[PDB]
């Protein structure tokens, strides 16, 4: 069965986070690793794979390690020609040119694209206090895309158009992004940092561990947000 | 508790 | 009169890594390399102290880089397998129908890779079994404990099956009510 | 089957405490497979190779002053600090031993009674188990299975005593342990 939707008590509250929201914003504001048609060249622990991917942007790294949920997943993509897309971190990024880390974000390259730079649109409906406020679409060059890639694109858009995350705190109290698959299966991710005065980026991103993928032409996305008072 | 950092060879 | 040891290791080609603290031979905690969190040996330690698990991974990365340098330097001299000394005992004197725990002590062995299974009447057990990580020894070999809670009876017989590269065949240590 | 050769590397930092934090010795050691190759002994003050394999390392590390000074002060910032952190639940941990006396299941030679004094579930490991016959300690005939560390911060041990039992005699097993102010005793009435 699909994961049960969250109840108010199941969601992190931004008001219970006293750290700097800018550190959450950092992970989704025009921030991501992206490579096309590459193969792993190393592995630190058996559940991870290391790739030679350079930071065309600001030359901050040329080695990227992505950790997966288990050794089987790593074995699966170890010698595959794949594409990579995910949100990376540096704080507490460790493994034996700069280095950066991430979780999941792997998809087979072979026959997962659209001929002639065509991109697939994915619907995202935003709800604020239970009412649809804005709707839009994100795009991907993949038929089978990671939920992480779609999640990142949705938040990047919402940061710029709705200030989803600001330097200190957010306009919203709670928020979760839900994915609805055409087979009826649904799942969601909490968009707010855990309570306390510090945000562990690495721990937060670990959820992308499962390397969960969805069918881009049929999957639908819902972002449910709430303001403290309404 | 605090750890001793590993020295690189 | 007291000794605290921070022990770590990296093993190729298994890619096994470990980071733990020891007090007079008893584990205080070790770090879960995948979850990146501290695992206290006893629940209460977590309420009396703390440790930044994330940082331990920095040490394991240095350990791996160092291992590879040393491996090449030794002209790829492999480790000699040393088979474990295996003993099975109860944590306390056994009494019929009185709850107890079977301990499978695996000692004096290396490299730190073993497969342990419990057998109740020739059949594999799984219910309630637990185990510790590899513990350090002054001779640089390892120790390890596997546990099996059980209810003593003149009918149930047990075996601790241990596999290790230093053992030509799996080693089975038998146990059964005698007292 | 997996027949690939294994290559192991261990790094250990041992803090040895004498009379609490009065005297402290820090021993940092590197072990390639089963061979300790280089170490830093705070009583020496610098890295020393233990075998030829580690010579390059002792030399390289001794050339880094920041490393050397951190190591030289670690006895305080690392060892004494960690001791203060765990002292209340490790150094001062105490669990009273469960003590029971019963004759052995074996009992080889006829007119003899092999007595067993079972002492279990205690902490710390330091303990004293003695046998007495009518108030006078028994040196001979006493045999111990040794101190067993259970791995769960608990210890156990069995201390036997061979006897030529005579009606009326009282054989006492006495246990002294940090967990108790006065010795624990269990008597076997022959």
């Amino acid at each position: 069965e699909s994961q049960p939707d969250p109840m108010p008590d199941d969601l992190h509250k931004s008001s219970e986070f006293t750290g700097t929201m800018g550190n959450m914003k950092y992970l989704y504001d025009d921030h991501y690793v992206s490579a096309t048609k590459v193969k792993s060249v190393d592995s630190f622990f058996k559940w991870d794979l290391i790739y030679n991917i350079s930071d065309k942007k600001l030359k901050n790294y040329d080695k990227v390690k992505t950790e997966l949920l288990n050794e089987d997943l790593a074995k699966k993509y170890k010698d595959e020609v794949v594409d990579v897309y995910g949100s990376n971190y540096y704080v507490n990024c460790y493994f034996s040119g700069g280095k950066t880390c991430m979780y999941g974000g792997i998809t087979k390259h072979e026959g997962n694209h659209f001929d002639n730079g065509n991109l697939q649109n994915v619907l995202v409906r935003v709800y604020e206090n239970k009412r649809n406020t804005i709707s839009f679409e994100v795009q991907t060059d993949k038929k089978s895309v990671t939920a992480q890639e779609l999640d990142i694109k949705a938040r990047n858009f919402l940061i710029n158009k709705k200030n989803l995350y600001e330097f200190n705190s957010s306009p919203y109290e709670t928020g979760y992004i839900k994915f609805i698959e055409n087979n009826g299966n649904t799942f969601w991710y909490d968009m707010m940092p855990a309570p306390g005065d510090k945000f562990d980026q690495s721990k937060y991103l670990m959820m992308y561990n499962d390397n969960k993928t969805v069918d881009s032409k049929s999957v639908k996305i819902e972002v449910h947000l709430t303001t403290k008072n309404g | 508790f605090v750890k001793q950092n590993a020295a690189a060879l | 009169e007291h000794v605290i040891i921070q022990a770590e290791f990296y093993l190729n080609p298994d890619q096994s890594g470990e980071f733990m603290f020891d007090f007079d031979g008893d584990e205080i905690f070790h770090v879960d390399m995948a979850k990146k969190e501290t695992v206290w040996r006893l629940e209460e330690f977590g309420r009396f102290a703390s440790f930044e698990a994330q940082g331990a991974l920095a040490n394991i990365a240095v350990d791996k880089a160092n291992l590879e340098i040393m491996t090449k330097r030794s002209n790829y001299t492999p480790i000699t397998n040393v088979p474990p000394e295996v003993t099975v005992l109860t944590n306390s004197p056994v009494e019929l129908r009185e709850p107890n725990v079977l301990i499978c002590f695996i000692d004096k062995f290396t490299p730190p890779v073993v497969n342990v299974t419990w057998l109740r009447n020739g059949k594999p057990v799984t219910t309630g079994v637990s185990e510790t990580v590899f513990l350090p020894r002054e001779d640089h070999l390892f120790r390890k404990f596997h546990y099996l809670p059980f209810l003593p009876s003149t009918e149930d017989v047990y075996d601790c099956r241990v596999e290790h590269w230093g053992l030509d065949e799996p080693l089975l240590k038998h146990w059964e009510f005698d007292a | 089957g997996d027949t690939r050769p294994r290559f192991l590397w261990q790094l250990k930092f041992e803090c040895h405490f004498f009379n609490g934090t009065e005297r402290v010795r820090l021993l940092e050691r590197c072990i390639y497979n089963q061979e300790e190759s280089v170490r830093f002994d705070s009583d020496v003050g610098e890295y020393r190779a233990v075998t030829e394999l580690g010579r390059p390392d002792a030399e390289y590390w001794n050339s880094q002053k920041d490393l050397l000074e951190q190591r030289r002060a670690a006895v305080d910032t690392y060892c004494r600090h960690n001791y203060g952190v765990g002292e209340s639940f490790t150094v001062q941990r105490r669990v009273e031993p469960k003590v029971t006396v019963y004759p052995s299941k074996t009992q080889p030679l006829q007119h003899h009674n092999l007595l067993v004094c079972s002492v279990s579930g205690f902490y710390p490991g330091s303990i004293e188990v003695r046998w007495f016959r009518n108030g006078q300690e028994e040196k001979a005939g006493v045999v111990s299975t040794g101190l067993i560390q259970n791995g769960d911060w608990t210890f156990q041990t069995l201390v036997m005593l061979e006897t030529v039992p005579r009606s009326g005699e009282v054989y006492t097993c006495q246990v002294e342990h940090p967990s108790v102010t006065s010795p624990l005793t269990v008597e076997w009435r022959a």
